[PDB]
This record gives C-alpha cells, structure tokens and sequence, in this order.
C-alpha cells in the first residue's frame, strides 16, 4: 500500500536466535609411494626408479596441504592473547548462560 | 591403514579448541568488546546492552524499560535452539558432506 | 636431534617417552609449560633449551588471568 | 595415473575449504568482537551478537537477531512551517494521528511533542514541497513568564 | 551433440528470474529497506532520497530546497546509459569471455 | 579393465552442475515474498519508466 | 588423457567463477538493501543505491 503521503512504524520488536555452520579443517593424510605403487619389493623399486622424481613432487604436495590445514585451525580460533575465566557468580540481570 | 596411508593427528585437541571458545565466550560476555582491541577491561551485562541497542538506531529507554521482558525471549530463544537440533539431523550438511 | 616414530610403539622400536602422535627418543619430558616451538602433534611439541638439551612437553595455552 | 588423480583432487578441494577457513576467521573477528554494520553478515536483520561454538572439523554460530514486530501506518509530512520559515526533525519523522503532529524515531513507535530542542530551521516555506501548517512549542517562553 | 555431450537447461528459466529481479526493485523502490530486515514497510521515496543524503554527512535541507533539480539530473543520467549501450559493444566483455 | 574412471568423471561433472544451480539460486532469490509495483506511478518528478 | 583435461580445466574454471557469484550475492546483499560505506564498494565515491 503505497501513497505519497503514508508511512508505516512498527510498535514492536521480537529477538530470534540464528545458526550457521561452517567448516574448518580437512583430515591431514599421507601417502607413501613404494609401500603402495610397489609391493615392497626391489624388483618393482628398481624400475620406478627410472621414472626419475615424481614422488618428491607428490610428498610436497601432501605435506603442504597438511601444513595449512594446520595453520587454518589455528588463525581461525587462537585470535585472543590469553585465556579468561568467567567468575564462580552469575549474575547477568535475569539472563540465563548455564547452557 | 594397512597399505600405504596414514593419518596425522591434529596439533590442537579438542580440549584445547573447547578452551579457546570458553575464552571467547567469557571475554565476549563480561568484559564487553575493548578486549578485541587492546587490555580487557569490564562493564555491566547491562549496559552492554544498551550499548548495542544504541548502535542500531533505538535509545536506552527501549530496553530499560522493558529490561526483565526482554530476559524471557533470550531464554525461551536458546530454549528451543536445543530442540531444532535435538532430533533434526538435516542441519549438519555440509561437515557431513565433507 | 631427536627421532620420531610415528604411530609406533616403542615395545619394538629397535630416554624414551611415549606420545600420542608415536613415540621419539632423543628428548626428555619436563612438567612445565612454554610457547611452542617446533610442533610434533596432540599438543606435545619440543624446543632446544638448557646442559643444553632437546625438552618435549605440552603446549601452553598462553597466559591465564580473570577478570 | 591414479596417485596423480587422487593428488589432483585433493589439491583443488582443499584450496576451495581454504576460503571457507578465510570466511569463518572474519566473520569470527568482526560478528564476535564487535558489532558489524553489514547487511545480511552476522544474522539477517539487525545484528546484536553472535556465540561461537566448537565442531568435529567446523565451527556454529548463535547470531543474536532483532527484528520488528506488527506496525501501525499514519500520516505523514517531510517538514512543519510555523512562522514562515521551515522546521526539519532533527533525527526522526514527523506523524501524526489525524489529530495532533508528533515526531518519533524510525524504529520504535515513540510519540513527541514538537519543540525547538529538536528542530532547526532552514529558509522559508515556499520551495519544499508537502509542507503542512501547524505550530511548534517553545520551552522557554513558560519560564519566562513564571516570573 | 552427436557424439556424447549434452547440455542441460537451468532451473530458473529467463522469465522468472526477470519477475526476482523486478520484485527486487519494486522493494527497493517503494520500502526502502525494511523487507531487507523483517516485513516490508512504506515509505515515500522524497524522504527516502532525504535519509540517504542524512547518511552520507549533509543535512536533509540540501534535497528538498532543490529536489526538482535533483530529478532531472537522475533522468538525464539515464538517458545517457541507454546511448552507452546502444552502439557500443566493448562493455558487454567479461561476459562474452565467460 | 580399467576399472573406476568414469564413475569419478560423471561425479565430477554432477558436482559442477549442481554447483552452477545453486550459485544461480543464491544470487537472486534473496527476498521471501515477490512483491508488485502500484498502477499509478508518483514518485516525485523521479522517472523510471525505463 | 584428453577426457581428464577437459574435465580437469573444467572444475578449475567453475572453481574461479564460484567466487564471482559470492561477490555478487554480497554486493546484491550490501548495496542493494541498505547503504554500504565501503569505500569504491558499490559505486566509484559516495554511495546512493
Ligand atoms: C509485544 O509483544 C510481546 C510478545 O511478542 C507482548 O508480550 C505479551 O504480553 C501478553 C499480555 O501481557 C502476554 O500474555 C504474553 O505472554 C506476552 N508475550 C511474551 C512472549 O512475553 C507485549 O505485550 C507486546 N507489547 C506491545 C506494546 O504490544
Ligand atoms: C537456566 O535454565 C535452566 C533450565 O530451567 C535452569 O536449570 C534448572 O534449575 C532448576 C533449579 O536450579 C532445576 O530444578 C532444574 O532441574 C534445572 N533444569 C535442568 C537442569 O534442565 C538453570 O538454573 C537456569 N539458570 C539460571 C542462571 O537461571
Ligand atoms: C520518462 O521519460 C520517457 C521518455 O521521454 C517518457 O516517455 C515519453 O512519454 C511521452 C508522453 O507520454 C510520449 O509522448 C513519448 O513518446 C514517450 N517517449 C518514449 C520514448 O516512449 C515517460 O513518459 C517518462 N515517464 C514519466 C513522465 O513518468
Ligand atoms: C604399547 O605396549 C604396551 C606394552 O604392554 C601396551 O600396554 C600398550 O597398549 C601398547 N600401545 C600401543 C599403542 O600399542
Ligand atoms: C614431574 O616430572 C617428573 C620427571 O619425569 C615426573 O616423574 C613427575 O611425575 C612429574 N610430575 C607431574 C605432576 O607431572
Ligand atoms: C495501513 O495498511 C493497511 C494494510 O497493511 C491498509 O489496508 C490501510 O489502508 C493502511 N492505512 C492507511 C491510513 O493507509
Ligand atoms: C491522537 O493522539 C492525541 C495524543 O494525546 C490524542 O489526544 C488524540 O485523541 C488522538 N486522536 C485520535 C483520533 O486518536
Ligand atoms: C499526493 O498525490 C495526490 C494525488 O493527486 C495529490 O492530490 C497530492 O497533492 C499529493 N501530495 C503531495 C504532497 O504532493
Ligand atoms: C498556511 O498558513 C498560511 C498563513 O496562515 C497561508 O498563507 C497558507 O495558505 C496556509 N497553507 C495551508 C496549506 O493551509
């Protein structure tokens, strides 16, 4: 209901509470190239080993996902210098926290 | 595990992770918002909230004045937070998705 | 140094301390804490400090105060 | 060509968790310690506060949300000319009952009663449009005459 | 198509993302922003142009003592962007990139 | 023989369209109630018939 | 080989689009229903609409 001359005020309000969840960190796996590509065996480690260096490729990759997961967890929670306590008391005017 | 994978553990425990949030939880909850900035200092759970009314466009006599009503919907809001996840399983998506 | 074996117990490895992450040797566990400074896992992580020796202990949250 | 694959896919999504990790530390460091003014950031509405909380792998908030409520409509008018000159709220709208003018602020119903301690005047009323005649009051005048 | 791709056809079809986009300026043009909050409210647009000024640092006696200027020059920049797409086609890029 | 290749192929291309649908949803549709603009159009000299 | 580069181009350029469409739906959400003070955010100097 639109007019030039209207204006519309509300004389009430209502508090709501809303969540959202977001994700962090992955699971820090590895994975080792002649355990796996090879069954342990020099007759397997011998012929890869003409394949020159792809492993050291692989390793580096996976141990810098690892190393940022890492730091992922840490930058988003450690951003305060020192831990606090809350006192033995409550007191909050009629709010209730004890959940 | 047996082939070739292995897991690391993460550095940070869940208790360490619990601890930082309480940490956030208690400064956020008494000590107001100067502890984001440099020393914490304190202030009244009160007058915090008038401080935040303040910021939205309402004076302090909105919640004053209604003070102890506006108590009730806080709690009845975290009163039925726990039931949207008591039984619904449908809000936890996307770390299940992960 | 100090050698880590991970996910291993030290019954059949070959001044040990057991951890969660594995088990190492070359280091010994003092009850103290302190910031940390190279990260093995599970909140236990060592540094080199004073005679001079490789120290494994478990991270400090940072100082503790109320309000 | 399997390792490869597998490395491939990881790489990309854990580059793509890596913005979701960015987003949660600056909703942490604005939503928590403080109170942000972005639209639609911290809770939809207008933000109070926000509680974080702990989660295997993940992080979940509590926006504290205020929203209104049932509204009444009125009458209105962008400015008051009482003495020839115009007269602007000084913070506010000007409404009224079909009665009796009032000024109140722009998200409580609040009824006022017009005076010079918040009004100030600019110019004559004859170029703004929607001007309405009425009086405004003057808190002084009573105690100069109490004398 | 022959061979083995496919193309699927968006959800949202042309018509009805026109009848978002519509509904989005019609809010805007006739609440200001109340439905951006909670339910939409009412609201002539000269104190809404007036507010708006409000927040940016002048006082409101700056719109209405030249509002019928102020409305010409916002025709006229209109029609202007019409002449800035009706020849040229270098704006359109990022698009055609896509 | 080569066993599973167009599984991870056909999930991926699934994964990208979902994808698309979804950032299309979320850009727009943001308002709960589609609203109408009144017959008669008064907005102050302002036009926007365009 | 062909068939896992294209696929593999594929979800990087998806990858990079998805972060167009979340600047998008931010500033749909910021200078569209409200006022944004955001310096050079939503127009080149003081904002309107
Ligand atoms: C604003 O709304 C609240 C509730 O939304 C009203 O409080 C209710 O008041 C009635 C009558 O006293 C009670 O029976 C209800 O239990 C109250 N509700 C709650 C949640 O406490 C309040 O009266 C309203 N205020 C105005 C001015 O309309
Ligand atoms: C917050 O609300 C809870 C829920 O009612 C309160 O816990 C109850 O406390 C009473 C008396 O202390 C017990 O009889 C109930 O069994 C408790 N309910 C439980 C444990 O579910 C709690 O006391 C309230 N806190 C404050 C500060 O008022
Ligand atoms: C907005 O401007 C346009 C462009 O001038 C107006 O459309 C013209 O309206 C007049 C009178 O109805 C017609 O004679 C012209 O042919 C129209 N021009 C075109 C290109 O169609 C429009 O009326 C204006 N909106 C208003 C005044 O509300
Ligand atoms: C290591 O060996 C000891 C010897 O008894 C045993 O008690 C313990 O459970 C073992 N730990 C692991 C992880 O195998
Ligand atoms: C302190 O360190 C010594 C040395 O290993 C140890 O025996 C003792 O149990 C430790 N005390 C505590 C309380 O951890
Ligand atoms: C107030 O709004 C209602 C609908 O919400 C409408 O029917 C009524 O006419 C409006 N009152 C005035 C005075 O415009
Ligand atoms: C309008 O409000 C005034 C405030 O006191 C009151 O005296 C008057 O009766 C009201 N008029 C109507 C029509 O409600
Ligand atoms: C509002 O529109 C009506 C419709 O004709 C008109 O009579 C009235 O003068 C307008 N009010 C103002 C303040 O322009
Ligand atoms: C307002 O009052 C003045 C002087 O009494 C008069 O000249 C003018 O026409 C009036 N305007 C209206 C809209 O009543």
């Amino acid at each position: 209901a639109y007019s030039n001359n209207s204006i519309a005020i509300p004389t009430n309000f209502t508090i709501s509470v809303t969540t959202e969840i977001l994700p962090v960190s992955m699971t820090k796996t590895s994975v080792d190239c002649t355990m796996y590509i090879c069954g342990d065996s020099t007759e397997c480690s011998n012929l890869l080993l003409q394949y020159g260096s792809f492993c050291t490729q692989l390793n580096r990759a996976l141990t810098g996902i690892a190393v940022e997961q890492d730091k992922n967890t840490q930058e988003v929670f450690a951003q305060v210098k020192q831990i606090y306590k809350t006192p033995p008391i409550k007191d909050f005017g009629g709010f209730n926290f004890s959940q | 595990k047996f082939n070739g994978l292995t897991v690391l553990p993460p550095l940070l425990t869940d208790e360490m992770i619990a601890q930082y949030t309480s940490a956030l939880l208690a400064g956020t909850i008494t000590s107001g918002w100067t502890f984001g900035a440099g020393a914490a200092l304190q202030i009244p759970f009160a007058m915090q909230m008038a401080y935040r009314f303040n910021g939205i466009g309402v004076t302090q006599n909105v919640l004053y004045e209604n003070q102890k009503l506006i108590a009730n919907q806080f709690n009845s809001a975290i009163g039925k937070i726990q039931d949207s996840l008591s039984s619904t399983a449908s809000a936890l998506g996307k770390l299940q998705n992960v | 140094v100090a050698v880590l074996y991970q996910g291993v117990n030290c019954t059949e490895v070959p001044n040990v301390f057991q951890t969660r992450a594995g088990c190492l040797i070359g280091a010994e566990h003092v009850n103290n804490s302190y910031e940390c400074d190279i990260p093995i896992g599970a909140g236990i992580c060592a540094s080199y400090q004073t005679s001079q020796s490789i120290i494994a202990y478990t991270m400090s949250l940072g100082a503790e105060n109320s309000v | 060509q399997s390792l490869q694959t597998y490395v491939t896919q990881q790489l990309i999504r854990a580059a793509e968790i890596r913005a979701s990790a960015n987003l949660a530390a600056t909703k942490m460091s604005e939503c928590v310690l403080g109170q942000s003014k972005r639209v639609d950031f911290c809770g939809k509405g207008y933000h109070l506060m926000s509680f974080p909380q702990s989660a295997p792998h993940g992080v979940v908030f509590l926006h504290v949300t205020y929203v209104p409520a049932q509204e009444k409509n009125f009458t209105t008018a962008p400015a008051i000319c009482h003495d020839g000159k115009a007269h602007f709220p000084r913070e506010g709208v000007f409404v009224s009952n079909g009665t009796h003018w009032f000024v109140t602020q722009r998200n409580f119903y609040e009824p006022q009663i017009i005076t010079t301690d918040n009004t100030f005047v600019s110019g004559n009323c004859d170029v703004v449009i929607g001007i309405v005649n009425n009086t405004v009051y003057d808190p002084l005048q009573p105690e100069l005459d109490s004398f």
